[PDB]
Order: structure tokens, then C-alpha cells, then sequence
RNA sequence: GGUGAAAUUCUUGGAUUUAUUGAAGACUAACUACUGCGAAAGCAUUUGCCAAGGACGUUUUCAUUAAUCAAGAACGAAAGUUAGGGGAUCGAAGAUGAUCAGAUACCGUCGUAGUCUUAACCAUAAACUAUGCCGACUAGGGAUCGGGUGGUGUUUUUUUAAUGACCCACUCGGCACCUUACGAGAAAUCAAAGUCUUUGGGUUCUGGGGGGAGUAUGGUCGCAAGGCUGAAACUUAAAGGAAUUG
RNA sequence: AUUAUUGCUCUUCAACGAGGAAUUCCUAGUAAGCGCAAGUCAUCAGCUUGCGUUGAUUACGUCCCUGCCCUUUGUACACACC
């Protein structure tokens, strides 16, 4: 019924990545991070900046041409962390409470038939 | 002092007089 | 102080043959410059749509699909098939303790000759008046579960192209057969393909590949 | 003296697991002394399960949770997440809850 | 402007790390057969009336 | 990007994010457990091949062929050494950003050796159950792995079986847990750490207050690093174990 | 009685226009406002100890902050973390 695209969100620690493209991939449309929403490098991360993120990305969509959208949020993941980081439900609560769609979500961080090692070395990372 | 480190000590103290006695043979 | 968007072509994706809704999707180019054009240039992408999403019914929410695109004819772009996935969540949801999962693959070839390697997953079950908590098989069951299975894939393969590959896909009539020549051996429970990665195409061939479609 | 009869940790009959690294620290730490949660959780979360639902096509759609298996390294399974301490007695037992 | 108003029945406890916040469950006059569980600023019994300004959004724990 | 917070760093070279396809080396996630196997070190993707093994079944065979072991030998985590290959990752060293009174560190960045593999070395780990091996006896219980036996057990449908997975009883042999304690202990505890002043089944090995010291010396092994063997003079009233109360 | 003990009279008529960061005390005849007696005292209360007079707002809760107490737990401390 609407025009669909690709919304993927990236949401890792430190900061959280929104942004549109076409559901083949290829052509992007409108990203903007948390990190540009708010300047103070420790709060790049907050559900707060990635709100005002998922504003600036649902504003552009309903620029250019995109109705609606599907998901796929995505941890740091690979031989990091693998668990979702703050600022990526705040992304998605701000993105369906902008007037846009959804259908079907999936989450797509790598993870391996594990390997390389984890950085930090065997005594942990100590502090 | 840690166990090792003295074992350490005194692997370092013996190749020394390793070295020492070397001078003479 | 340009902004691409008063300056990009626009389009839309139709799906293959074996499906629902051949109306799939929308994107964007370039306008047909001379030197680099919306044609050539790419378009040959591909999409990732849930079969549920495009089948319509929901007994398919999992089971991903790869359309890849060949050929194009003005505001009509035509797609034919890269592969088939798995949602993650599903395949997570399968993976519980206290069971067996057994795993099998293969590589072969089809009629018109695509190349693929097809993959296959079961889990252990309970024998439903089970008394003990876990439920494993013994390696000597799990090797001969893989044999049938591989024995049963490299069958149901080589059938006219992926064309009818896919459609022998979509019933999974695979997880049923599978499911008949195990039960004499162990219990077993879910029981997809899982992927199939396709890999290696043959030619382009503007028959076969306009052939599916009208 | 000798504080648990699981010595550190559950491995009687084998000598070498392998290690895991530690999801809070990267400390590597034996397989079978790992200290284990299965974090399963919504992809949406407690608020956002009406608003998901409306601003969307499908009738309720379906939701997927998340199914992640956690490895803490003991000071990271003491510093936070499942640990307290407990007394000689208490210690002995292995059932959940 | 719409008005909403409950009546208050069974205090059910304190929240906010501070306490000053009250649980309570209540019911709607105008149409019953209907409870809701607010949170409130001010003390509170059973059987007093509270003004919903908004009538569908409860809440639970508060920090 | 990274952190408690930052900075060193990277960004007209469209970084970071995305998409399609490609290369390299390492690894074997989830399933994975008070579960398996091996002399121990150790051993988790598939399939082919090559030889090996325990337990079980056994109205088979041989008939004391055995138990344990100075000397001697095979194997032996990681690191490290020699000569090639490899060199993705993580990363002793080095260099750096910060922290600090200092900060040779902890945290951050770059990253040499290394990490992987072949052919040789090395022979050590809290190489741990801090508990030699064979044999007998002594007490309860529910789980579980392998094997076997029993049942007008359940389930699979076809036409009933035959199979297969499952349920119950039993029995050898495993990995373990539970409960008691006759019994043992300085206790913590322990089905052996029991069957010991009512002191003897067979055998190997090590210890004799603490330091000095695993040091000196000689011998021997090693390319080296170092391995094995291994004293004394002198010093000293404690050092040490388990439990109790603070 | 000077470096003015205190009291009185005329004159002189300052800062201070509700107070930053911070911080104190308090739940009923209490808080706050208001004086008085007593101690000291030859003379000197802007101090204290008590006293009555006028008389509220706001909780009647919790563990966020701070402080302490209790259990569990580690200890090589016991002249006991100085
Ligand atoms: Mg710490
Ligand atoms: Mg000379
Ligand atoms: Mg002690
Ligand atoms: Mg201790
Ligand atoms: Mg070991
Ligand atoms: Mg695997
Ligand atoms: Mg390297
Ligand atoms: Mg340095
Ligand atoms: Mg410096
Ligand atoms: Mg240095
Ligand atoms: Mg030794
Ligand atoms: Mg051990
Ligand atoms: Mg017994
Ligand atoms: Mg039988
Ligand atoms: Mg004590
Ligand atoms: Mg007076
Ligand atoms: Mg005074
Ligand atoms: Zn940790």
C-alpha cells in the first residue's frame, strides 16, 4: 500500500547510526547519527540524541519519496560486544512515532562461527 | 618478593657469574 | 547547493514467476546521462524481501528471498533469484539445549546449469512419553541422518532449474521426505533447508529469463 | 584451604576445555567455570510495543525477541550480574531461581 | 478539553526513590467497569477523586 | 573513533554507515551439559582413507604367562630456539595520548617478535583430584554414558508384524552428584583420607624445624634459554596447618 | 571610666532595595515572631539557662543524598588499617 525501503540502525555504544536506503541497497537516502544531534562526545550514545536522529532521518524520508520501511538493527558485533546498544529502541520508538510505517524487523549483527581473537588479551581488560 | 620474580632474580644473578667465572678459563 | 533528489530518475521492482505480488518495491538511479546512464551502469542489484512479505500468508514469516536483477525495460525492471535465507530470530529460536542439532549441506547442479550449495538442518525431539530430560542421537544416527539427507538433496535438485527447484522449495515437500526416510532412524523436529547460496550462474540467455515472464 | 569440592568450577573427567572470552572484559576463562546467561529480550522493549504495533502494516505482525548467550568472567559475574556471595551453606546450592 | 474523572480504590503503595509518589488503582465514574493504575503527587485515602487529564496511559515502577 | 571522562588518531582521500563481488590466514560460535574419549599433554564443521582402543557378550582359545617397578626409553600445554613457508587476527618489545606528586604501569593508539604450518630443538606448568599402582573387605539413594538380558510396556500404520525412538526391572563397566557414618582426621573434611597402639595383603616413590637455597661445586644433557643431579659454612625460636572469637 | 563601663539629650544619617556557590534547625501549642526572670554582676547581654505570650504552612513517607547499625563474606591484621 505505501513505498517501502530499508531502514537498518546500527546501534553500538559510544553512538547510534540511522539511515534509509533503497530495499535493493545500492542507493541510500538521509542518515544523520546521534552523534550530529547533539555535540559532547560522551553523550554521542543517548536515546536522547538518537531520537532527535531518527527526527531528522523520518524528515528527509517524507521529503524525497519514502512512505514506509523495514528494519534491521544491528549491534557492534564481530568479535565485539554482540548486544544492543542504547540508542537503536529509541531510534525505532522515534521513527514509528513519526508517522512512517513498519513491517518486518530482523536483526542482522554479524556474528561468527566465532574467531580471531577478541583484542584486550587473556588477563582481560582491567580497570 | 612474587615466588617467580625471585626465581627470575636470581636466573638473571646466575648468568652473570656465568659470565664472571667465563673471564678466567 | 544541488540536493541529487530534484535531479534522480525513480523506479519501481516486479518480482519473477512463483509467487504472489510480481509488484514488489520502488528505488532510485541517476537520469540516463550520455556517459554513465540509469541503464548499464547498474540496476543488476538485489533485494531482500521476506517470502511471507511477498507470498502473503504468514505459515512463511522466516524464509528470506534474494531477487537479483538482469534485465530492464523502462520504469519496468524485471528481477529472477540470487537465493533464499533464514531469519536470524527463527534459527535462534530452534537452537534450545538438552537437543541434538544435526546439520548437512551440499553442492550441485540443476538442469539449466545455475550451481548451488543447498543447506539442511534438524533438531532431536522427544519421544512424546519420554522420561528422561535431554534426548540425544549417536553420531552413528547423526552420519546416517546427513547421508539421507544429502542422498535426498542431490535428488530433489537437478529438477528444471532453480525455476522448479524453487518451486519444489515453497511446500517444502524436502522437509516432509527428509521426515520420512529419518523416522526410521531418530525423532527429529523443525527440519528446514535453512539457505541455499546459489553461487554460480551460466549464461545470460534473454530467453529463459524473459520465458518467466508475462 | 579448599573452598569448593567444583574446585573453581564443574570439570571432572577431562583435564582441558578451551576457553571463552569474557563478553564484559575479554578476560579469557575456561569454558566449563564460564558462568552462562541466555539474554533472551524483545527486539522492541517494555513502551514501544503499542507504538510499534500501530504506526505498522500487518495485523500485530508476528515480534521477534533476541537470543544471545552471555560469558562473564567471574570478577565481571561478581562486579554486576549474578553473584552476590553467599554463605558456606548457601554456596553448596547449584539450583537456580 | 476533555475532563476524566476517577475514583480512587485501594492505596497500593509508595514508589520514587524519595516516597513522595503513590500508587493507586482507580475508577472511572463516567462509565465504570473500568480501572487504570495512576501514579500521584500529593497523599492520598480511599475513596478520593483524582482528574485524569488524560484517560489511557498507566504507569508502573518510578526511579 | 575511543573512554570514567578525554586525547593521540581517521575524515573531498566522501571517511564512519551502505551495497555488490574478490583475496588471505586463523578459528570452529549457537547445539555444549556436574555429558564423551585418551597414558597424560590433550581432543568439538563435513566426508574418504589408515591403523588403534575400552567396556560389554561369550558352555571360544592359551594356562600363571602376573603385580609393582632403580637404571633405560616413548609421549609431553604454553612460551622459547634453528631453517623454510605463512604472516588475517590478537599482540612480550619499542614508540606514543592521557592519568599521576612520579606512572618506566594499569586505560587508549601505532605495532617488531610471536601467534599458524613444515623439518628439527627444548622438557618445563598450581603438568592439580595439590591425593602412586595392583588386590580384598566395609552403607544407603536417585540421576546419567556405553554394553547386554528380560516384558501377551508405550508410540510409529499398512494388514498385522519386522524395524526405530521411548517406558519399566535387572546386570556388568564409566563420568559424577546426593544422604549418612559404623569408621578416620589437628580440624576443614573424607566410600576413602575407612577396615591403625586390637599397630603386617603386594609394590614403587618422596619428606624429617625454619632460613641459608634449589644457592655453591663437580658431572651430564642443550645451539641458547636452561633441564637433571645437588651440598656446606653460617644463621635462627620459631616458621607452618586447620579451626575460633574479634 | 583616657583605649570613649553603662544610662540620657540634641546633632551627624553610612551599608543594606531579599542576598552566588553553598549551608543550618525543625512535625503541634511544635516552627517562626515576641518579650521576661535567672546565671554572670560594683558597673556591663547583642551570650546562655529556663519562662510564658501570639501562633502557622507542610510530611505522617521513603532509601535518592549523607551518617550509622546489622548480617553475609575475605583477611597473612589481634599494639587489631594510625
Ligand atoms: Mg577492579
Ligand atoms: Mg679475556
Ligand atoms: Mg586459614
Ligand atoms: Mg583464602
Ligand atoms: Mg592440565
Ligand atoms: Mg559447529
Ligand atoms: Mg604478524
Ligand atoms: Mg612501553
Ligand atoms: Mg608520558
Ligand atoms: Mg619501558
Ligand atoms: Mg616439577
Ligand atoms: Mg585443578
Ligand atoms: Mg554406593
Ligand atoms: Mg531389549
Ligand atoms: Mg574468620
Ligand atoms: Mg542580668
Ligand atoms: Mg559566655
Ligand atoms: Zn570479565
Amino acid at each position: 500500500s505505501q513505498v517501502f525501503g530499508v531502514a537498518r540502525i546500527y546501534a553500538s555504544f559510544n553512538d547510534t547510526f540511522v539511515h534509509v536506503t533503497d530495499l535493493s541497497g545500492k542507493e541510500t537516502i538521509a542518515r544523520v547519527t546521534g552523534g550530529m544531534k547533539v555535540k559532547a562526545d560522551r553523550d554521542e550514545s543517548s536515546p536522547y540524541a538518537a531520537m532527535l536522529a531518527a527526527q531528522d532521518v523520518a524528515a528527509k524520508c517524507k521529503e524525497v519519496g519514502i512512505t514506509a520501511v523495514h528494519v534491521k538493527i544491528r549491534a557492534t558485533g564481530g568479535t565485539r560486544t554482540k548486544t544492543p546498544g542504547p540508542g537503536g529502541q529509541a531510534a525505532l520508538r522515534a521513527l514509528a512515532r513519526s508517522g512512517l510505517r513498519i513491517g518486518r524487523i530482523e536483526d542482522v549483527t554479524p556474528v561468527p562461527s566465532d574467531s580471531t581473537r577478541k583484542k584486550g588479551g587473556r588477563r582481560g581488560r582491567r580497570l | 618478593m612474587r615466588a617467580k620474580w625471585r626465581k627470575k632474580r636470581t636466573r638473571r644473578l646466575k648468568r652473570k657469574r656465568r659470565k664472571v667465572r667465563a673471564r678466567s678459563k | 547547493v544541488v540536493d541529487p533528489f530534484t535531479r534522480k530518475e525513480w523506479f519501481d521492482i516486479k518480482a519473477p514467476s512463483t509467487f504472489e505480488n510480481r509488484n514488489v518495491g520502488k528505488t532510485l538511479v541517476n537520469k540516463s546521462t550520455g556517459l554513465k546512464s540509469a541503464s548499464d551502469a547498474l540496476k543488476g542489484r538485489v533485494v531482500e524481501v521476506c517470502l511471507a512479505d511477498l507470498q502473503g500468508s504468514e505459515d512463511h514469516s522466516f524464509r528470506k528471498i534474494k531477487l537479483r536483477v538482469d534485465e530492464v525495460q523502462g520504469k519496468n525492471l524485471l528481477t529472477n533469484f540470487h537465493g533464499m535465507d533464514f531469519t536470524t530470530d527463527k534459527l535462534r529460536s530452534m537452537v534450545r539445549k538438552w537437543q541434538t542439532l544435526i546439520e548437512a549441506n551440499v553442492t550441485v547442479k540443476t538442469s539449466d546449469d545455475y550451481v548451488l550449495r543447498i543447506f539442511a538442518i534438524a533438531f532431536t525431539r522427544k519421544q512424546a512419553n519420554q522420561v528422561k530430560r535431554h534426548s540425544y542421537a549417536q553420531s552413528s544416527h547423526i552420519r546416517a541422518i546427513r547421508k539421507v539427507i544429502s542422498e535426498i538433496l542431490t535428488k530433489e535438485v537437478q529438477g528444471s532449474t532453480l525455476a522448479q527447484l524453487t518451486s519444489k522449495l515453497i511446500p517444502e515437500v524436502i522437509n516432509k521426505e527428509i521426515e520420512n526416510a529419518t523416522k526410521d532412524i531418530f525423532p527429529l523436529q523443525n527440519i528446514h533447508v535453512r539457505k541455499v547460496k546459489l553461487l554460480k550462474q551460466p549464461k545470460f540467455d534473454v530467453g529463459a529469463l524473459m520465458a518467466l515472464h508475462g | 584451604p579448599k573452598k569448593r569440592a567444583s574446585n573453581g568450577r564443574n570439570k571432572k573427567g577431562r583435564g582441558h576445555v578451551k576457553p571463552v572470552r569474557c563478553v564484559n572484559c575479554s578476560k579469557s576463562i575456561p569454558k566449563d567455570k564460564a558462568i552462562k546467561r541466555m539474554a533472551i529480550r524483545n527486539i522492541v522493549e517494555a513502551a514501544a510495543v503499542r507504538d510499534l504495533s500501530e504506526a505498522s502494516v500487518y495485523p500485530e505482525y508476528a515480534l521477534p525477541k533476541t537470543y544471545n548467550k552471555l560469558h562473564y568472567c567471574v570478577s565481571c559475574a561478581i562486579h554486576a550480574r549474578i553473584v552476590r556471595v553467599r554463605s558456606r551453606e548457601d554456596r553448596k546450592n547449584r539450583a537456580p531461581p | 478539553t476533555p475532563v476524566t474523572l476517577a475514583k480512587v480504590i485501594k492505596v497500593l503503595g509508595r514508589t520514587g526513590s524519595r516516597g513522595g509518589v503513590t500508587q493507586v488503582r482507580v475508577e472511572f465514574l463516567e462509565d465504570t467497569s473500568r480501572t487504570i493504575v495512576r501514579n500521584v503527587k500529593g497523599p492520598v485515602r480511599e475513596n478520593d477523586i483524582l482528574v485524569l487529564m488524560e484517560s489511557e496511559r498507566e504507569a508502573r515502577r518510578l526511579r
